[PDB]
C-alpha cells in the first residue's frame, strides 16, 4: 500500500499508480476502475505516459 | 487358474461369435438402454485429454 | 360418444365409436383386432363420399396436404353437431377445423393407434366398396395429385 | 489428333463391352452377415437350419439357398 | 437423352457411319450430320458452312 | 512495406507510419520516427498487398484508410486514424490470384502530398491479378456498393502483375509484368 | 441461384480454385462445358467445377445428372470470370473438369480438394 | 436356359450360359430400362444386384425377405423404376407398392412407369411428412428404405408407425456416409440398428453386400407394437 | 439438491438448460457419444437417449429463445435439434453444411446465426436462420494465429450480445474479439500461457473471463464509457485461484446474486463475483459436501462399509482391517446401501435396481451369498432403511414408499 511512483497522461484519463510492492495501476480517472501491471518483482521508481497516453514507461531497481 | 481367470471371464462375458461364414450378435435390453447414457468413445476422450497433457505444455 | 375423421380420396368419413370418448382416447389397447374387434367397435356415422370427380379430389386432396378446414369437414361439422362432441383428428395440424367451432378434438399418441384399426379395416365393412375399387381409387387421386404438383 | 481418334474410339468399344458384359454376369456376395437372437442358448447353439435347411448342399453358399 | 450430349455430338448427330468408319480408319470425319439441313447452314457457302 | 500519414484526430498533429504486411493477414502499422507499434489490421486469408486512400473532413483534418486484399478477391477497408476497424468489406469482382492493388488519382504513398491542405481522395482502384487481369474501379461510385463492378477488366498483358502504378493526375495506369 | 447445388463457401472455392490454376499449368483440366460432358463420357474426370453465374443456368445443370451416375463430384463456384481466370483463358469459363492422372504432381491436391468436395455431396 | 425358383415366389435363378438372377413379368413383353429378358414362352426380367439394392441382399442371402409375393409393400427411396419395376414383379398383380420419393426430378420416369403398371401407385411427397399422404394409402405389409438421408431410422419409424401393420417386415438399406464418415461401417450399422431396435423393430439381420456397394447394409427386422 | 449419477465409461462433456416460460425446466447433456441425454429432474434418470444422426458430439450450445438445439460433432458437422415440441419429445431439422475438422465449441447469435470453432484454428459461422436463401451454409471462416510448432484448436467461443463480436480463446493462449458483421479481429490479446478451455461473459458485456490449462482465470474489461464509446477491451486483471485446471467456467448475475462460478481438473468448485474480480473475495468449496453419503458403519463387529463407483468395501476395527469387499461388475452404476443392525445382510441400491447380500463372518474374512428377490430386483431404490433385522422400507424413484421383508400411503402435495 505505500505508493513510490504516480504519472498522469496528457488528457487526464488514466493514472499511473506505482507502489513500493512492485505492482503498478492504472486508474482510470472518470469512474475509478483500476488496472493492474505485475513485471517489477522489487519496486516502482519511476512511471512516464506518452504523449497519447498509450505507452507506460516504467523502471526501478532491476536495471531495466 | 491364475494365467487364464480373465480369459474365461472374458469368453464368458463377450457374445457374438462366429458361425463358419456368419456371426450370431445379441441384442442388448432396454434395462440398460433407458438407465443409463451410452459410454464416451475413449478414441475422442483420449484425445482430448491427452492434448491438455502434451508434452509441450511442461506439467508438474 | 365420439367421431373420428378418416380419408379415402375426396371421400371423407366421420365415423362414429361404438364407446365413450374417454373410452375411445384413453384406452386403445382393447382391439387387436382380427376383424371382428374392429367390426364391432366401428360404425359407419357420416360418409361424405364423393366420386372420381378430378376437382373435388383435387381439392380435398390439397386440402389434406394442408390444414384440413375443407368444405368436406364443414359438412362434418354440420353432420355431427349434437353436443359439441368429441372428435379424433388423424392429423395435428389441421388444428382449426379440429377445434373451431363446437368440437372437442384429441390426436395424440393413441388416436394414431386407433387409426391403424380403421385404416387397416376401411374396405371390410366402412364401404360397400371392394379392394380392388379402393386401390383404383386411390392410384386415381394419387396420379391426379402426382401430374398436378409434379407439372406434366 | 486422328490416331488418338483412332485408339479413343477402340478403347469405347471395349468400354461398353466391358460394361454390358459384366452386366450379365453374377458374382458371389461376400458379405458379413449377421443374426440377432434371444438370450445366451441361442447364441450358444448351431443356429440349427434357421435358413440353411441342408448342411450340406444349402448352407455355404447364399445365392440361393432353399426350403423344400 | 439428346440435352446430356455435347455440341460435337449434335454437330456430327446424323452422320454416324461415315464418322466410325473415319474414325475406325484413320480418315477425316464429317462435319455436318444431320445438321445440314438448318437453314443457316444453307445459307453459308463454301468452308464455312462446317463453320 | 509502405510509408503513409496519420493524424492524431484529437490534436491536429500528423506523423508517419509504415506499414508491414505480415504472415496470417496482419498489418503491423508503426510510427516511422520512434518505430512504435500503433496498431494492426488482420484480414482473414493469405493478405497479398494493400495500399493507402486518405479521405479530407474538413479544414486540416484527413483520415487515413488502409486497403488490403486477400488472394482471394476480397478486399477490407480499414479507418485506422482510429482504432485500426473496418469501415467496408467488398469483393473483387472475378479474380482469383491477387497479386497488386493501388489507388490513384489523389495522394497514393507515390504522389504524396507535400502540404496537408493538398490531400486528395483517390478516384481510381485499380486489383491486378496473376494472370495478367486488371480489374478498374471508380472510387467516386464503387463506395457504396459491396460487390462493386469494375469500369473496365484490362487484360493485355497475360502473366503475373508485379506493379501497377498510377501517374500523379491519375490518367495513366502502368501496369506491369516482371 | 437457387438451384444451383453444392455451392462452395470461400475458403473451399479459393482452395478448388488453387488446384484448378495448378492443374491448368500442368494441362490437367478441360474447359468448358461439352469438354467436361466429354470427360463425364469416358470416365476420366476427377471433379467437376461449374459456375453459378451463367445466365441460363440449364446450360449446366445436365452435367450433375450425368455425375450422379458416375458417381463423380461435382461442385459450383460463384463466379464464371474467376473460374475463367483460374483456368487461365481470356474468356469466363462455364464448367471445368480436373482430368485423371496416376503421374500426377498434384494428385494429393486433387485428391484433398475431392474429398473436401464430396463431404457436402 | 433352365429357371429355377427362389426362396421368395416371383424371385428365379435363370440357369445355363448365364447363372443370373431374375424376375416375371408384370409388363407385357417390354422391358424398362434395357435390362435383358428372357423368354423361357414365358417373359423374365434379369435383376442386377449392381444396379438395384434389394437385388444384392437377395444376393447375399435373406432369407425372410417381407418382400413377398402376397403383400402390399411401401418402398420410400427408389426414385426411378429401376428396383420397384422388380417389386411390382415379385410382389404380382395381386398387391400394390406405393412408391414414395421427394425430389421430382426423376419422379418424372417414377410416374411414366407407374403408367404402365398398376401394381407401382407412386407419391411424390417427402418421407418424413406421411401425414401429408395420410388419405392416399395405409396399413402396409413390408416397408423398404432406402433414403440416404441422416435421419432414416426416424423417417423409417414415423412411416412405419403410421403405415405398417403388426409383424409385418421393415427392410432398410443404410449407408454409411450418409450418417457419418471416417468411422467404419461396423460402429455405425451398430448404431443404426440400436436406434432403430429402440423404436418397435426387432432387428433379425444385417448384411454388408460388399461385391455390390462399399460401406453398404441391409438390415431387416419385424415390426413389434 | 439432488445428484444424478452415471455408471461405467460414462462421462458428461457439455450440458445446457432449456426453461421456455411456463414450462417444465429442461436438462441436455452430451457425453463422449452419438447421442444427447435429456434427463427428467423428477427421476434422476434419462427420459430421452436421443440419438444425434451424425457422429461423436464434441459440444453443445443452446438457442436463444431455446427452441432449438447445436450438437457438434467430431465429423464436421454441425446438427440442429428441434426442441420446442415438448419436454421429452426431439426432432433432427437440419445438418448444417460439412466441413473437414471437428467443431469443438458452438455458439449461438441469437435465433439466427451459429458459430463454431473447430481443431483446425479456425472459427466458421453458419447461418441457422430458417426462411432465408443461405439457411444453413456457412458464411464466414476466420482464422486465429497459429502456433508455431503445434497444430492450434480454437476451444471456446461466445457471442456479446452488446457490443457485435466474438470472443474466442484457443490453444495458444491467445484471446481474441471479432467483429460479427465484416466477420473481422478487432484486438488479439496474448493472456494465457496455455489453451483457454473456457470463456464467459456478464450480462451487459463489460466484462469477459476466461480459463484453461495454465490455471489462471483472466478478466477482460469494457466498463469505461470511452472502451463503450471506442470498443476497446483492455486486459484488466488476472487471478490465480484455481490448482491444476479450470474446464468449465459461468457466471451469473441478478439483483441479489452476481458471481462467476469455475471448476476444472482439481475437483473442488470456485466462486467469485462479477462486477469486483479482482478486488473482491472468492470461495473455494470443499471437494465433497456429503448431502448423500458413501459410508455407513455398524456398531456390532465394529465394521464400516463404504461404496464408490460399483464395489462395496468393509473394514472392521481393532488398527483395521479390511474383511470382504463386493466388485460387482454385472453392476455398472452404484448408489445407497444400508446394512442390517447385527451386521447381517448388506442391501445395495441404485435407481434401476437393488441386491441383497447375506454375510457371515468365516474369521479374517467373510463370506458373501445373494439371496434372490425379483421384486427387489426389479424395484427402484432411493434409500433403504431397515425397520427391523428382517423389515425394510424402500423409497422409489418414482415417490414409492414400500416396507418388504408393502405400501404406505402417502397424500399428495399442491403443485
Amino acid at each position: 500500500r505505500y505508493v513510490s511512483s504516480m504519472a498522469i497522461d496528457n488528457m487526464g484519463q488514466q493514472l499511473a499508480v506505482g507502489f513500493a510492492s512492485g505492482v503498478i495501476s492504472i486508474v482510470s480517472l472518470a469512474d475509478l476502475q483500476i488496472r493492474l501491471l505485475k513485471w517489477h518483482i522489487d519496486s516502482v521508481l519511476s512511471l512516464s505516459f506518452s504523449h497519447d497516453g498509450s505507452y507506460l514507461l516504467s523502471g526501478g531497481w532491476e536495471k531495466v | 487358474i491364475k494365467t487364464k481367470k480373465r480369459k474365461t471371464l472374458k469368453n464368458l462375458r463377450k457374445d457374438s461369435v462366429k458361425r463358419g461364414k456368419f456371426r450370431v450378435q445379441l441384442l442388448s435390453t432396454t434395462q440398460d438402454s433407458k438407465t443409463l447414457p451410452p459410454k464416451k468413445e475413449s478414441s475422442i476422450i483420449r484425445s482430448k485429454d491427452r492434448w491438455l497433457n502434451r508434452k509441450a505444455l511442461n506439467k508438474g | 360418444y365420439v367421431l373420428t375423421e378418416t380419408s379415402a380420396g375426396y371421400a371423407l368419413l366421420k365415423a362414429s365409436d361404438k364407446k365413450i370418448y374417454k373410452s375411445s382416447s384413453l384406452i386403445q389397447d382393447l382391439d387387436s383386432s382380427d376383424k371382428v374387434l374392429k367390426e364391432f367397435k366401428i360404425a359407419a356415422f357420416s360418409k361424405f363420399n364423393s366420386a372420381a370427380n378430378a376437382l373435388e379430389e383435387a381439392n380435398s386432396i390439397i386440402e389434406g396436404k394442408v390444414s384440413s378446414q375443407l368444405e368436406k369437414l364443414l359438412e362434418e361439422i354440420k353432420k355431427d353437431k349434437k353436443s359439441t362432441l368429441i372428435v379424433s383428428e388423424t392429423k395435428l395440424a389441421n388444428a382449426i377445423n379440429k377445434l373451431g367451432l363446437n368440437f372437442n378434438v384429441v390426436s395424440d399418441a393413441v388416436t394414431l393407434d386407433i387409426y391403424r384399426a380403421i385404416k387397416e379395416y376401411l374396405p371390410e365393412l366402412l364401404p360397400g366398396m371392394s379392394d380392388n375399387d379402393l386401390s383404383k381409387m386411390s392410384l386415381g387421386l394419387a396420379h391426379s395429385i402426382g401430374r398436378h404438383k409434379l407439372k406434366f | 489428333t486422328q490416331d488418338s481418334n483412332y485408339v479413343r474410339t477402340l478403347r469405347q468399344i471395349e468400354l461398353k463391352k466391358l460394361e454390358k458384359g459384366a452386366k450379365q454376369l453374377m458374382f458371389k456376395s461376400s458379405g458379413n452377415h449377421t443374426i440377432f437372437v434371444d438370450s445366451r442358448e441361442k447364441m450358444n447353439e448351431f443356429t440349427p437350419e434357421k435358413f440353411f435347411n441342408t448342411t450340406s448342399e444349402m448352407v455355404n453358399r447364399s445365392e440361393n439357398r432353399l426350403t423344400k | 437423352s439428346l440435352a446430356k450430349s455435347p455440341a460435337s455430338t449434335i454437330q456430327i448427330l446424323g452422320a454416324e457411319k461415315a464418322l466410325f468408319r473415319a474414325l475406325k480408319t484413320k480418315h477425316d470425319t464429317p462435319k455436318y450430320g444431320l445438321l445440314y439441313h438448318a437453314s443457316l447452314v444453307g445459307q453459308a457457302t463454301g468452308k464455312n458452312k462446317g463453320k | 512495406f509502405k510509408v503513409a500519414h496519420l493524424q492524431n484526430s484529437q490534436t491536429n498533429s500528423v506523423h508517419g507510419i509504415v506499414l508491414l504486411q505480415g504472415n496470417n493477414g496482419w498489418i503491423n502499422i508503426l510510427h516511422s520516427t520512434s518505430g512504435l507499434w500503433l496498431m494492426g489490421c488482420k484480414i482473414e486469408g493469405v493478405i497479398t498487398d494493400f495500399c493507402i486512400d486518405y479521405q479530407p473532413i474538413s479544414r486540416g483534418k484527413f483520415r487515413t484508410i488502409l486497403i488490403a486484399v486477400n488472394a482471394y478477391g476480397e478486399v477490407w477497408e480499414f479507418d485506422l486514424n482510429k482504432n485500426g476497424h473496418v469501415i467496408r468489406r467488398w469483393k473483387d469482382q472475378g479474380g482469383v490470384g491477387i497479386t497488386k492493388i493501388q489507388v490513384g488519382g489523389g495522394t497514393t504513398t507515390t504522389c504524396p502530398a507535400l502540404q496537408i491542405s493538398k490531400i486528395k481522395q483517390n478516384r481510381w482502384l485499380a486489383v491486378g491479378s496473376e494472370s495478367g487481369f486488371v480489374n478498374l474501379y471508380d472510387r467516386n461510385n464503387a463506395m457504396t456498393s459491396s460487390t462493386p463492378t469494375p469500369v473496365a477488366a484490362l487484360d493485355q498483358l497475360t502473366t503475373t502483375i508485379s506493379n501497377l502504378q498510377f501517374s500523379p493526375d491519375g490518367q495513366i495506369l502502368c501496369m506491369a509484368s516482371r | 441461384n437457387p438451384k444451383a447445388f453444392p455451392l462452395a463457401d470461400a475458403a473451399l472455392t479459393q482452395q478448388i480454385l488453387d488446384v484448378v490454376q495448378q492443374a491448368a499449368n500442368l494441362r490437367q483440366l478441360k474447359k468448358g462445358a461439352n469438354e467436361a460432358t466429354k470427360t463425364l463420357n469416358r470416365g476420366i474426370s476427377e471433379f467437376i467445377i461449374m459456375a453459378a453465374d451463367c445466365e441460363p443456368i440449364e446450360i449446366l445443370l445436365h452435367l450433375p445428372l450425368l455425375c450422379e451416375d458416375k458417381n463423380v463430384p461435382y461442385v459450383f463456384v460463384p463466379s464464371r470470370v474467376a473460374l475463367g481466370r483460374a483456368c487461365g483463358v481470356s474468356r469466363p469459363v462455364i464448367a471445368a473438369s480436373i482430368t485423371t492422372n496416376d503421374a500426377s504432381a498434384i494428385k494429393t491436391q486433387i485428391y484433398a480438394v475431392k474429398d473436401k468436395i464430396e463431404t457436402l455431396l | 436356359v433352365v429357371i429355377e425358383p427362389h426362396r421368395h415366389a416371383g424371385v428365379y435363378i435363370a440357369r445355363g450360359k448365364e447363372d443370373l438372377l431374375v424376375t416375371k413379368n408384370m409388363a407385357p413383353g417390354e422391358s424398362v430400362y434395357g435390362e435383358k429378358r428372357i423368354s423361357v414362352k414365358v417373359e423374365y426380367r434379369v435383376w442386377n444386384p449392381f444396379r438395384s439394392k434389394l437385388a444384392a441382399g437377395i444376393m447375399g442371402g435373406l432369407d425372410e425377405l417381407f418382400i413377398a409375393p402376397g403383400k402390399k409393400v411401401l418402398y420410400l427411396g427408389a426414385a426411378s423404376g429401376t428396383s420397384v419395376s422388380h417389386v411390382s414383379d415379385v410382389v404380382g398383380p395381386e398387391g400394390v407398392v406405393y412408391a414414395v420419393e421427394f425430389s421430382h426430378r426423376p419422379g418424372r420416369e417414377l410416374i411414366s412407369m407407374a403408367k404402365k403398371r398398376p401394381n407401382i401407385i407412386p407419391i411424390i411427397e417427402d418421407a418424413r411428412h406421411p401425414q401429408k399422404y395420410r388419405m392416399l394409402i395405409g396399413m402396409v405389409d413390408c416397408v423398404f428404405a432406402d433414403v440416404a438421408q441422416p435421419d432414416q431410422a426416424r423417417i423409417i419409424a414415423l412411416n412405419s408407425h403410421m403405415f405398417l401393420k403388426d409383424q409385418g417386415g421393415v427392410v432398410i438399406s443404410i449407408k454409411a456416409n450418409c450418417i457419418d464418415s471416417t468411422v467404419d461401417a461396423e460402429t455405425v450399422f451398430a448404431r443404426e440398428v440400436q436406434k432403430l431396435r429402440e423404436e418397435r423393430i426387432k432387428p433379425l439381420e444385417q448384411l454388408t453386400l460388399e461385391p455390390y456397394e462399399r460401406d453398404h447394409c441391409i438390415v431387416v427386422g419385424r415390426y413389434m407394437r | 439438491e439432488m445428484v444424478i449419477e452415471g455408471g461405467k465409461d460414462r462421462s458428461i462433456e457439455g450440458l445446457c438448460w432449456s426453461n421456455v416460460n411456463g414450462e417444465s425446466l429442461r436438462l441436455f447433456s452430451i457425453g463422449g457419444s452419438t447421442v444427447v441425454t435429456e434427463w427428467d429432474l423428477a427421476t434422476g434418470l434419462p427420459l430421452r437417449n436421443y440419438d444425434c444422426n451424425s457422429g461423436v458430439i464434441w459440444s453443445i450450445s443452446i438457442n436463444d429463445s431455446q427452441d432449438k438445439l447445436s450438437v457438434g460433432c467430431d465429423n464436421g458437422t454441425v446438427v440442429l435439434i428441434d426442441i420446442s415440441g415438448g419436454p421429452g419429445v426431439l426432432e433432427h431439422d437440419t445438418i448444417l453444411m460439412r466441413q473437414e475438422a471437428r467443431v469443438l465449441t458452438l455458439a449461438w447469435k441469437k435465433d439466427d446465426f451459429v458459430i463454431g470453432g473447430c481443431s483446425d484454428g479456425r472459427i466458421r459461422i453458419w447461418s441457422a436462420q430458417k426462411n432465408d436463401e443461405n439457411m444453413g451454409r456457412l458464411l464466414h471462416t476466420m482464422k486465429v494465429d497459429k502456433a508455431k510448432k503445434e497444430s492450434t484448436l480454437v476451444w471456446s467461443v461466445i457471442y456479446l450480445p452488446r457490443t457485435d463480436q466474438i470472443a474466442s480463446g484457443d490453444s495458444t493462449g491467445s484471446i481474441k474479439f471479432w467483429d460479427f458483421q465484416f466477420a473481422t479481429l478487432n484486438q488479439s490479446f496474448k493472456a494465457h500461457d496455455a489453451d483457454v478451455l473456457c470463456l464467459t461473459t456478464d450480462t451487459d458485456n463489460n466484462y469477459v473471463f476466461s480459463a484453461g490449462v495454465d490455471r489462471k482465470i483472466f478478466q477482460f474489461s469494457q466498463n469505461t464509457n470511452k472502451s463503450q464509446k471506442n470498443n476497446r477491451w483492455v486486459n484488466s486483471s488476472n487471478r490465480l485461484l484455481h490448482g491444476n485446471d479450470i474446464r468449465a467456467i459461468c457466471a451469473y448475475q441478478s439483483k441479489g446474486a452476481d458471481f462467476l462460478v469455475s471448476g476444472g481438473v482439481e475437483k473442488t468448485l470456485v466462486i467469485n463475483s462479477l462486477t469486483s474480480f479482482s478486488n473482491g473475495n472468492y470461495r473455494k468449496m470443499p471437494t465433497v459436501e456429503p448431502y448423500s453419503k458413501n459410508v455407513l458403519v455398524n456398531k456390532e463387529q465394529r465394521l464400516v462399509v463404504s461404496w464408490s463407483e460399483s464395489t462395496v468395501k468393509i473394514w472392521t476395527m481393532g488398527n483395521y482391517k479390511l474383511v470382504c469387499k463386493l466388485t460387482l461388475k454385472d453392476d455398472q452404476n452404484i448408489s445407497t446401501c444400508s446394512l442390517s443392525p447385527d451386521g447381517q445382510v448388506l442391501v445395495v441400491g441404485r435407481p434401476s435396481t437393488t441386491k441383497v447380500f447375506h454375510l457371515q463372518p468365516v474369521g479374517n474374512k467373510l463370506k458373501v451369498t445373494k439371496l434372490d428377490n425379483d421384486l427387489l430386483l426389479r424395484t427402484s431404490t432411493k434409500l433403504v432403511k431397515f425397520i427391523d433385522n428382517s423389515k425394510i422400507v424402500i423409497c422409489s424413484c418414482e415417490d414409492d414408499v414400500f416396507i418388504v421383508d408393502q405400501e404406505v400411503e402417502l397424500l399428495e402435495v399442491t403443485s
